[PDB]
């Protein structure tokens, strides 16, 4: 008897939560943005392709400087690229070739990858000898790593298939915090530009902002019909992005707790893959399952352009800090650097 | 009379709309196709050279066909004969390779000593082309450099002991390349269907699918390169025997002449073929 | 460019060659996927994923256990897309446990597997394990409490029969693929030498299909 | 189960316990940002060769 | 991290010696080496280098020829075969470990050095100043001068800053302009731009007393400047 009465209680919680957030709705963001001057045309093109990768691109992420970026992929290789030049600057071989996710430290000291091992490998760069060394192997989860983030040089984020997400502190190689609430596979995380509170998708449909500290999850967004992929901060951090396996994208805010807008097209019927934002955010870049790229103005739900020129799924895309160059990752073990 | 001005030109023009539409259609190798390292190299060469065959054709139709200038004729003797040849041997050369690479990826003989055959790919195929290209070229430049009175009609223009005697040896020489690489494609394939038939499996529909499925296109290739190529090369040693001197009767030059245009009439209609049974089967040339 | 630009093109160049030396190395190297609902032992064994390499007659062997990753499988079997071939292994003992049936369940997960749009075109070895507990337990009860339409003698080789072609009976495209049966046995490594038979099998097919000659 | 519905309960009483803004005002501050940040966006607004490190 | 070396001695003029240097505690494959030379009483000088895989490989004008330099990677030592010995060659000569990727700090580690001693176009370092007087507390600049522009057109301004202490081996402290070479304390700035380029001390120490060398990276004869040296 009493867990009725303790799903009744949720359910009325629910009720309460859903009319809060119908009554704050007033205005739609399209009526707002009606009366903006649209973006005429994106024409993006290919200005770099990087290539010595020899199996599926799952993973990249730029850094800091906006010139070196990461790479993973199955053939158990992780590259540090320079992007300026295309010159190799590492090839650190990964103990575990089933890799899905990398970060780049915001320092550049560290790189790390996680995947199918269930492990958090930290790789030193900068060394006195001049190999990259592991500098620890994070250990506790229980499912495959889908999104590792860094905090800075000793805390690293991480989202796992066990439906936990997990803060650590690498020095000490133990779990700092552990982030409940999810009750599907965890696949995507984004870091706020304070690193104060960060955003996680997971295959339940429903994204979660949790705070580092005390670990707790502080709103739940719940929009989409499938599984969530990829999530991605707005710049000011007052909004998130999402892709999921329905075909869209929704544009959710932190302080009103609702989606404002969602990015479908008739002619799209695959899946999202990876999510990024423009240095100032109206462009929506997106990855998609159709072997290309697609550019949403933000503000309007409108096709800026298309990325094309993939032979295969693209798997990962990255917008650099100073916002000039978008690289795509594809399955065809092929980078390319757009502008 | 009626063999050489309207047999031929009817047929030459089908082939030639074939090969022309054919060649057009395969022009998606180099886009819709990405190259590698693998025989897609070969598949590429053999194209540009199968489009080079049906641009030259026209060129024999017209001349042929009675109509048109000495000019045309004395260009035929000149230029697009010998592009037309050049390509025809081009083509023989890429089969072998195309065969001794098969050959290497399903026998798998030597993984210690057939190495420098697989990324270096693109240049064997410079070193084909020129070959071929420095033996043919010395033919242009030396036809037509005998025009005096009446060199209008016959298509032997040739200038002396540097004339005359190296298309001779040009002749021999390709057909000499022909016939060692007929020997070795016949060995490769001999080969990939032993080992393909040495795969012991039974009571299976699909060991049967692949396997019938290989032995016959293994089978159509080795059948088409036999039925196109050596009727040419085993009338053209007399034909050139016949034209390099005039001691033969007049009967032997005239079905000589009419055995060298039907044998190469087959040896151009090889170029519609080559799509169907080369580039179908690619992997990549599915999209 | 600089001193220091042409050292570090120096430094790319050999890195480009340690890749493609990797590569070369790695793509003869036969990549198996183990799959099970079941037996492990002396099939695997002789958190994460487990990677076992094992050579036999100048062929080097990954087989992947993936019986330890608790979570969704549509987000991580396409990892999978370039296995050389899927060794499934069910027992024969489980037609009468319950965990649906057992046997029922293996074929559900076996049906997924075989249908799976990754795997259209790789191979599936299916070993048929416990076979010596199947003949000890198959007089005692019959095959009727798992398949209700058996209609068959309940004897060891009828019974074996009648599970394999069960088993088969469930690939759909059954043209592109074969599927590879047999009972475990345990006398001088004949498992790993139908493994290897099928193994070379599918780079039969693979080569010839890539040469162009299919 | 009890345990996890009561857990679930207190997340879903303190995420209802919070305060919310209209969505015109947040549609407002991100258009007020994006428009701030128009000049500094290579992408929005593509720049010359000669500040361009790609090419 | 050491880099031990080997030979030396007394050598007839005329002859022939092969000075052989060990490898210990780094990756030696992935590391371009040096030779920079030092006479009895006179500034640094570059002898050869020898790439990663050694497939790059240059000699001074003034040991081009006479001079061969080869690398062992297997058993971590390099090799440095010299041919007709000059009263000139006579050096403390020093192995250098220098690696070029991006953001790389070259002629970071310097070897002990080993003496040798013989019986009896290019871009010129200037170093004006020698033997400045120096009290602790203070700060100093050291000028350096380039007679031709050290910024290349990708902003990378090639000018490398070296500590000989007495008795010890080169170290180095700046790399690139304004780029503090790893474990150098934090009182070390590098500032200038073209020809020009300074170095200045925060507060000199006890242990910053020395002789201060530059260098270029642009091209490939590898030139010093006569170093200036602090004194107490
Ligand atoms: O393997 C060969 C064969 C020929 N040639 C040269 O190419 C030209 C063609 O000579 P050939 O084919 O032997 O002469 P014809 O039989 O006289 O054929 C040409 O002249 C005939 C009558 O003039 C016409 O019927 C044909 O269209 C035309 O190709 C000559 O320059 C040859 O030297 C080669 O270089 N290599």
């Amino acid at each position: 008897s009493e867990l009725d009465q303790l799903r009744q209680e949720a359910e009325q919680l629910k009720n309460q939560i859903r009319d809060a957030r119908k009554a704050c709705a007033d205005a739609t963001l399209s009526q707002i943005t009606n009366n903006i001057d649209p973006v005429g045309r994106i024409q993006m093109r290919t200005r770099r392709t990087l290539r010595g990768h020899l199996a599926k691109i799952y993973a990249m992420h730029w850094g800091t400087d906006s010139r070196l970026l990461v790479s993973a992929s199955q053939d158990g290789k992780l590259i540090i690229w320079d992007s300026y030049t295309t010159n190799k600057v590492h090839a650190i071989p990964l103990r575990s070739s089933w890799v899905m996710t990398c970060a780049y430290a915001p320092s550049g000291n560290y790189v790390a990858c996680g995947g199918l091992d269930n492990i958090c490998s930290i790789y030193n760069l900068k060394t006195r000898e001049g190999n990259v060394r592991v500098s620890r192997e994070l250990a506790g989860h229980t499912g495959y790593l889908s999104c590792c983030r860094f905090l800075d040089d000793n805390q690293i984020v991480t989202s796992s298939g066990d439906t936990t997400c997990a803060l650590w502190d690498i020095e000490t190689g133990q779990q700092t915090t552990t982030f409940t609430g999810h009750t599907g596979d965890v696949m995507s995380l984004s870091l706020a530009p304070d690193t104060r509170l960060f955003v996680s998708g997971a295959c339940d449909a429903s994204a979660k902002l949790w705070d580092v500290r005390e670990g707790m999850c502080r709103q739940t967004f719940t929009g989409h019909e499938s599984d969530i992929n990829a999530i991605c901060f707005f710049p000011n951090g007052n909004a998130f992005a999402t892709g999921s396996d329905d075909a869209t994208c929704r544009l959710f805010d932190l302080r009103a707790d609702q989606e404002l807008m969602t990015y479908s097209h008739d002619n799209i019927i695959c899946g999202i893959t990876s999510v990024s934002f423009s240095k100032s955010g109206r462009l929506l870049l997106a990855g998609y399952d159709d072997f290309n790229c697609n550019v949403w103005d933000a503000l309007k739900a409108d096709r800026a352009g298309v990325l094309a020129g993939h032979d295969n799924r693209v798997s990962c895309l990255g917008v650099t800090d100073d916002g000039m160059a978008v690289a795509t990752g594809s399955w065809d073990s092929f980078l390319k650097i757009w502008n | 009379l009626l063999i050489t001005q309207q047999i031929i030109p009817v047929l030459y023009c089908m082939v030639f709309i074939a090969g022309i539409l054919l060649n057009g259609v395969s022009g998606w190798i180099f886009f819709y196709v990405p190259s590698s390292k693998s025989f897609i190299i070969y598949l590429k060469n053999i194209v540009i050279a199968d489009f080079v065959m049906s641009l030259t054709f026209p060129f024999k139709i017209l001349g042929d066909s009675g109509l048109g200038p000495w000019q045309l004729n004395v260009f035929v003797c000149r230029v697009s004969a010998v592009l037309f040849y050049v390509n025809m041997y081009v083509s023989i050369v890429f089969f072998g390779l195309i065969s001794f690479d098969r050959y290497y990826k399903i026998v798998k003989p030597l993984w210690t000593s057939f190495i420098q055959s697989v990324s270096y790919s693109k240049l064997l195929s410079v070193i084909v082309w020129m070959l071929m290209l420095l033996l043919a070229v010395p033919n242009i430049i030396l036809t037509n450099q005998s025009v005096r009175e009446v060199t209008q009609i016959k298509c032997i223009e040739l200038k002396s002991e540097l004339g005359r005697k190296w298309h001779k040896a040009s002749n021999y020489i390709f057909v000499a390349i022909f016939w060692i690489v007929f020997l070795l494609l016949i060995v490769f394939y001999t080969a990939i269907t032993k080992k393909i038939f040495k795969s012991h499996l039974k009571s299976s529909r699909n060991s049967t699918s692949v396997k019938k499925k290989s032995s016959r296109n293994i089978f159509s290739i080795v059948f088409v390169f036999f039925v196109c190529f050596v009727p040419y090369h085993i009338a053209r040693i007399p034909y050139t025997k016949s034209q390099t001197e005039a001691h033969y009767s007049c009967q032997s030059k005239e079905i000589l002449r009419y055995m060298k245009e039907f044998t190469l009439l087959l040896s151009a209609a090889n170029v519609c073929l080559d799509p169907i049974i080369y580039f179908f089967l690619c992997q990549p040339f599915r999209e | 460019l600089s001193a220091e630009d042409k050292a570090a093109v120096e430094r790319s160049k050999m890195i480009d060659r340690n890749l493609r030396e990797d590569g070369e190395k790695a793509a003869r190297e036969v990549k198996l996927l183990l799959l099970g609902a079941s037996g492990k032992n002396t099939i695997v064994k002789q958190t994460g994923i487990v990677e076992t390499h094992f050579t036999f007659k100048d062929l080097h062997f990954k087989m992947f256990d993936v019986g330890a990753q608790r979570s969704e499988r549509k987000k991580w079997i396409h990892c999978f897309e370039g296995v050389t071939a899927i060794i499934f292994c069910v027992a024969l003992s489980d037609y009468d446990l319950v965990l649906m049936n057992r046997m029922h369940a293996s074929m559900k997960l076996f049906d997924s597997i075989c249908n799976n749009k990754w795997f259209t075109d790789t191979s599936i070895i299916l070993f048929l394990n416990k076979k010596d507990l199947f003949e000890e337990k198959i007089k005692k009860s019959p095959l009727t409490i798992c398949y209700p339409e058996y209609a068959g003698s309940n004897t060891y080789e009828e019974a074996a029969a009648y599970i394999q072609c069960q088993f088969e009976d469930l690939n759909k495209r059954k043209d592109t693929k074969e599927i590879y049966t047999h009972f475990t046995c345990s006398t001088d490594t004949k498992n790993v030498q139908f493994v290897f038979d099928a193994v070379t099998d599918v780079i039969i097919k693979n080569n010839l299909k890539d040469c162009g000659l299919f | 189960s009890i345990a996890q519905a009561r857990k679930l309960v207190e997340q879903l009483k303190m995420e209802a316990n919070i305060d919310r803004i209209k969505v015109s005002k947040a549609a407002a501050d991100l258009m007020a940002y994006c428009e701030a940040h128009a000049k500094e966006d290579p992408l929005l607004t593509p720049v010359p060769a000669s500040e361009n490190p790609f090419r | 991290v050491q880099l031990v070396e080997s030979g030396g001695g007394l050598v007839q003029p005329g002859g022939s010696r092969k000075l052989s240097c060990s490898a210990s505690g780094f990756a030696f494959s992935s590391f371009g080496m040096h030779w920079v030379r030092q006479a009895p009483e006179k500034g640094l000088e570059w002898v050869a280098y020898i790439s990663s895989g050694s497939g790059t490989i240059y000699y001074a004008d003034t040991v081009k020829g006479r001079f061969t330099i080869s690398r062992d990677d297997p058993k971590n030592t390099l090799f440095l075969q010299m041919t007709s010995l000059r009263s000139e060659d006579t050096a403390m000569y020093y192995c250098v470990r220098s690696i070029y990727y991006y953001g790389s700090s070259p002629f970071d580690f310097w070897g002990q050095g080993t003496t040798l001693t013989v019986s009896s176009s290019d871009i010129v370092m200037t170093q004006a100043t020698s033997s400045v007087p120096v009290t602790p507390g203070e700060s100093v600049s050291i000028s350096c001068r380039s007679s031709k522009s050290l910024l290349h057109s990708n902003g990378n301004t090639y000018l490398y800053w070296f500590l000989q202490r007495p008795g010890q081996s080169p170290q180095l402290l700046i790399y690139r302009m304004s780029n503090l070479a790893s474990g150098v304390p934090d009182r070390f700035s590098g500032s200038g731009s073209g020809t020009a380029f300074t170095l200045t001390i925060s507060r000199l120490e006890a242990e910053d007393v020395g002789v201060y060398y530059c260098m270029q990276h642009l091209e490939y004869p590898l030139t010093f400047g006569a170093g200036t040296k602090l004194e107490l």
